[PDB]
């Protein structure tokens, strides 16, 4: 039986290497010869508490490409669940009495491992749980890593925005810390810093980082550019604009970019990119988003599956 | 016999005494680790002298044998007691508290969005001795604080 | 063909005990041995004009596990339908044009049965007419104490709660009434009693029942313990914490509780049932749940096959 | 400075004793009357084998004198008990609860809309009916409940 | 100073029959002969942290025909005091400082008596808290009562409605037995009877009262008939309809009422009392709701000036 | 005529220090001898149209106190002006026909600027521009401490809390950076620190500050300790949880201070200041709240007279 079979997938912390390659080569060969009816007669449901239409549609659409059948909602915009007083250890209790596997989102941290103690042996797999995890973000950011630039390990990675409260920058650091000598540039305003904690793991691991204050400092040597959006809310209106509004790239920023290069988001970009970079040969943030399909079709072939035969 | 120490001793025959409980976390433990929930014969000591170690508390709790993981758990509150266990008459076991690898139960997380705190969970805190500190992470929210975060709240 | 075969479930009176039993032995068929493609091809519309998550992720989860298509709506929150002035039977001659049966939730009591009037021979099924019905919540109910008590009748069956507005406890009443010998129990707060009607109709059928003020009085003699909410909504503040709080059900009142007795809620239980009580082996509140999986699936079956062969 | 044992544990030089509290309700008053904060040596005994109730638990709080009004807030928990006053290690005085008038800040209005719950302002009801059963009666919302029902929360 | 000088005003309760008479008989005064520059230079502020336009209306037109400013404030989804974080007691504790007295009108019980420990020596004066006290209606009501009648003791009052839940009828009730020899009939659906406290102490004071079904019952007996309305809320609308042929008031039914026999209601009087009634002679609740004015000029009168002689 | 009378108050940094002595001046003796009819006869105009229910009261009680009418508004998805299409500009320049001063608050910055431009030979008085300014409350602040303290100058003065978002300590920066030898502690997370303009000033005129971790470590030395709120929004749930063991006071910490400390607060002190400290001698929120009466009336009668001996 594969590693995955039938566990939750709550945390990148608690995947290993190992684990994380697995789910990486299964992605590559459902790309290459899809298997529209692995899952056929599996039901899923998509618990989405707090909407998210991005990553909904992506779960739902890799779901109905296996083969399985998907019932569920969408709330944020009261749709009855949590009236009266229902706890969600009780929602869940009656949720995993039909379904064969949990996707859900919702707005506090922790509640898709509280989810697990309470599923029985239907597997929980978390899209987002606040500011904590988002696992298949990741899984689809390392497999577009992967996949262009042929390898996870050796890397110049360079992370650009809104460091601290990015909870996907978080997470892709500490994957990429799985594997080996990757090399870290943070490039964020001073109030948007990579926090400590983060830090301290790295250093720790022997990898090394360092902040630079523009991309053309380093541009030349990267390999993966990871840009976040910088939410204004958590500044004020004239922070934003002030100085600081600089952690945005135009196409004529990629003049000395290697060939590999490739710039990744996982979005709304609102302005941050700018839409000349779109016809640079190394933007690649829709075809992350599309790279999300195999990423979330591997993990729920490989959950709910005993023995893959590919 | 008398520099007063003990006067007309709670010897008592098989138990646990936990003793050096220093001074107001006496109280504490009685509360979070619900050890008065039992119809055993428990006698407290609150606020001893024990010019030794200034003041002190003292809890015996009879035919009551409270420990490994019991025991360990008091480390972040009374970081030396010496638990002493008893068999017939007398200490057949000084055991002290070691810092254990999980905390579960007692203890809340800061985390207000933290979703233990609206449901039917019992918390649960990894420890590391962050050499200077232990810093907890929380099982759910994954959130890791200073201990003193912890314990205030 | 079946008796059900093509028919509209609008309301429990119109089921005779033979038609209540003919969808139990279905639904433990079905439990038994899946057919998972016996509705293949078939479009069902999953109507709730009130949202009610806990009964459609249920009722369509069943569309999935025989096969079905679903196409439908959740609303109470402003989607489209009821706009300029359309009527509802305009909405069920347009929606009955083209799915093959139509499951629907409604806030006024009757809406199902008009919606009959307007659909040609799609069926109707209906899962809750505001105060008035809700049929298959009295079939999964039915099908738990016949699957636990292996009998529908010679049942002590207590009902505990609010009696005068549970939708619930009034019709499973009016069910077991259908059959032989059972004995009630009601242990209501005052302004909460069973109504007249109810207790009319059993007095004129020779059925026994009597009103007690503690479980403690019954406990012994009990099968099915069947608890509901009281919505504090119905009381006032104080009058709900004051005395009336009592009908709640903890471990410790369990004690001497027939082997066989089981605990039933149609849900959410908030607190009216201490979550200590769950590690019993008389809860049944999930289980009861799950077997709401069965009972829609019985009647999908049984409404849309002429000839049901197993 | 006086024959001690543990069964029934002797003599404090001056101080308050309140014997004869029920059973599993001494801690319940430690934890409610907040008796522990004092530097005072407090000795307690728990699940102890005699005062014709069979069990009965006992709180020893020495160089402190609480009274008469403090003794009557006992009254709804340990209406039973006996507080004894000691001067010189003899009892020079030895009352009983009786019920209050107002029960101040230990109690938890059942009614949900009561502002109390959410504000810095203690609880407060005036108690009425003695034996037969007591009514508490909120300050705050007007609500008048069962003692069994506050008591309850 | 006058008995009620710089007193706070939050239950009847806690006001003895003469300072319920020194009240009734100053409002005669200034009916009588008005003062309008009474309170020339007070401030009063008005809190409505629960929206009520007749009640404010009534109280601010008050403050106003005595001379007084006013500042103050309603609050349906609006209007920032409360918040969450800012405590009842730190926004009176604040207004305490700027005005001369304070009426608020709160939707938790005791609001008012909590301001009271808050105020400094600022007389607050209760408009209304949860389901617990509005003292300045049944001051109202007994001037209504007492310019009507002539006296407020020997009087065969009739009180109709949901005498369960209307907090005035609870009110009027306490106040009314502080005189003598008043005798009193309860026409209530059982659903929505009398609680048994004030029923209990009447019994103590030997005060008689009697329960009756319609009435049509007790109209040639009745003195005062108050009618109260039914809260539909608290009903299932099919009981609603179903009680009797209800117990709402026509002109028909007036036909035996005695000569100085007159109908009230605190208003809104939607359905159960029809539109002829309005112009019989016994109709009394719009005089009723006009005598609101005279009664709150009394209580501000005498709380804010030390003697007052008029 | 006085300084400021016909002047638009909309900075304060447009007002020197011999002007915020003439208005302290004046709100002592307005305190100590109060003049009631001094703006008999002029309508002032309170458009709130951000709510802001503590300043609108104080601000409405001033007007009163000396004996003017107030006409205005306050807007939380409410009443008509501005809507779309109607530009703050043109509801000034009709609002200036009406009315002989305007008090407004409103959410983007210079409102109150671009009014002046529009009212005419109106006087505008800010009371709240987004996150610019808001003078009356560092009128109020001063007013504090130059009666609690005795002076305005050779103060030793801490701020602490939110030093980057708080718009009152930014002005209470300013101002007090007019009178001569202040010593300034900025206790702040160094996420909300001091912005390096407050910092880049108090350089050039020599003023000595210094930034510090915990009050604990100033407590001896200071004379006016000025907490702010910690907006939870801008920061993650534990991170603000995290700080030390916070910035908030208990009375503990007090054990240290001067005789003639003080705490102010602009309130709301939601947790940052705990309850016990509201009875020591140091509390002087509420006090500082009841100042803002006598700091508002200075500034309008000064305004809207030309002369005041008083
Ligand atoms: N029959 C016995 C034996 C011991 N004890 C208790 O067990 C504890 C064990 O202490 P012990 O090793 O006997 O001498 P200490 O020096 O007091 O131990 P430590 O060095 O840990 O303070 C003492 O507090 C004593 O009250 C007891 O109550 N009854
Ligand atoms: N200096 C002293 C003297 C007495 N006691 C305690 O005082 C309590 C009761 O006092 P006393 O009247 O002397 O014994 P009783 O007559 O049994 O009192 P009662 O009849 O009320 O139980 C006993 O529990 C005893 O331990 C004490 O701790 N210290
Ligand atoms: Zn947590
Ligand atoms: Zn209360």
């Amino acid at each position: 039986a594969n590693p995955l079979y039938q566990k939750h997938i709550i945390s990148i912390n608690d995947l290993s290497r190992d684990d994380l390659n697995l789910v990486l080569a299964t992605a590559a060969k459902l790309k290459a010869n899809p298997q529209p009816e692995l899952l056929k007669h599996k039901v899923i449901a998509s618990c989405f508490f707090e909407a998210s239409t991005r990553t909904r549609l992506s779960f739902e659409t890799s779901m109905h490409r296996l083969g399985a059948s998907v019932v569920g909602f969408s709330d944020s915009a009261n749709t009855s669940l949590g009236k009266k007083g229902e706890t969600l250890a009780d929602t869940i209790s009656v949720i995993s009495t039909y379904v064969d596997a949990i996707v859900m989102r919702h707005p506090q941290e922790g509640a898709a491992r509280l989810a697990t103690e309470f599923s029985g042996n239907v597997p929980v797999l978390n899209a987002g749980d606040g500011s904590n995890q988002h696992p298949t973000q990741t899984l689809l950011d390392l497999f577009t890593i992967q996949e262009t630039q042929g390898r996870l390990d050796n890397l110049h990675v360079a992370m650009v925005g809104d460091l601290k409260y990015g909870r996907t920058v978080h997470s892709l650091t500490q994957a990429l810390a799985k594997f080996d000598g990757n090399r870290f540039y943070f490039i964020a305003p001073d109030a948007l810093a990579m926090p400590q904690y983060i830090l301290d793991m790295l250093d720790e691991k022997g990898i090394a980082w360092s902040l630079h204050s523009s991309i053309e400092e380093v541009m030349a040597e990267v390999d993966i550019l990871y840009m976040t959006r910088v939410q204004k809310e958590r500044l004020d209106p004239s922070e934003y604009a002030n100085v600081k509004a600089q952690f945005v790239l135009r196409a004529s920023d990629l003049h000395n970019a290697k060939a590999n290069m490739k710039v990744l988001h996982p979005l709304p970009r609102v302005d941050e990119i700018a839409t000349d970079v779109d016809k640079t040969p190394h933007a690649w943030y829709f075809q992350q988003a599309g790279n999300g399909i195999f990423a979330r079709q591997a993990l729920l072939a490989l959950v709910l599956n005993r023995d893959l035969v590919l | 016999m008398t520099h007063d120490n003990k006067l007309q001793v709670e010897a008592i025959k098989r138990g646990t005494v936990i003793d050096h409980i220093p001074a107001q976390i006496g109280f504490k433990l009685l509360s979070l680790f619900k050890l008065t929930e039992t119809d055993q014969r428990i006698t407290i000591g609150l606020n001893l002298p024990s010019g030794e170690m200034g003041r002190k508390d003292l809890i015996k709790i009879e035919n009551t044998f409270l420990s490994e993981d019991q025991v360990d758990q008091l480390a972040l509150y009374a970081p030396q007691a010496t638990v002493n266990r008893i068999d017939n008459y007398e200490v057949v076991g000084k055991s002290r508290p070691s810092l254990p690898e999980r905390i579960d139960n007692v203890l809340v997380c800061p985390n207000s969005n933290c979703i233990s705190h609206a449901e039917p969970v019992s918390s649960s805190f990894a420890v590391r001795k962050r050499a200077n500190d232990i810093a907890l992470k929380c099982k759910y929210c994954e959130k890791e604080f200073s201990h003193n975060v912890v314990l205030a709240n």
